């Protein structure tokens, strides 16, 4: 049934990757876009996302699916706005994308926009889905 | 988002 949430997030052509990852007990990808990046998220990576250090990945960044990202704004554990904004550290090459990780009770909804898509658009999309998820006890 | 899917499996 989780297949429909990825299709939902990707239905309007503005995103290039999306994933719903469970983080309680044993982190695992419940659904992700195939052949992409988030599908390869590891439990160690999820660890950093929900970790205690909230101002260390700020100068050293972090990775999602092997991909190095830059934390631009962190409010993942903040009451109300349980979101985090990142850009794709295209330290090499050029292409950069906006990413948003949103947290619910049992999951993390991840979203990556296509080249040039406005960050708040990706933030809105990611945030509203997680809002739906937590109201449904997820 | 649609209805909540079943647990993983």
């Amino acid at each position: 049934g989780w297949n429909a949430y990825i299709d939902n997030l990707m239905a309007d052509g503005t995103c290039q990757d999306a994933a719903i990852v469970g983080y309680k007990d044993s982190p695992s990808v419940w659904a992700a876009v195939p052949g992409k990046t988030f599908v390869n998220i590891t439990p160690a990576e999820v660890g950093v996302l929900v970790g205690k250090d909230r101002s260390s990945f700020y100068v050293n960044g972090l990775t999602l699916g092997g991909q190095k990202c830059s934390v631009i704004r962190d409010s993942l554990l903040q009451d109300g706005e349980f979101s985090m904004d990142l850009r794709t550290k295209s330290t090499g090459g050029a292409p950069t994308f906006n990413v948003t990780v949103t947290k619910t009770d049992k999951t993390l909804v991840l979203l990556m926009g296509k080249e040039g898509v406005h960050g708040g658009l990706i933030n809105k999309k990611c945030y509203e889905m997680a809002s739906h998820l937590r109201r449904s006890q997820y | 988002p649609p209805p909540p899917p079943p647990p993983p499996y």
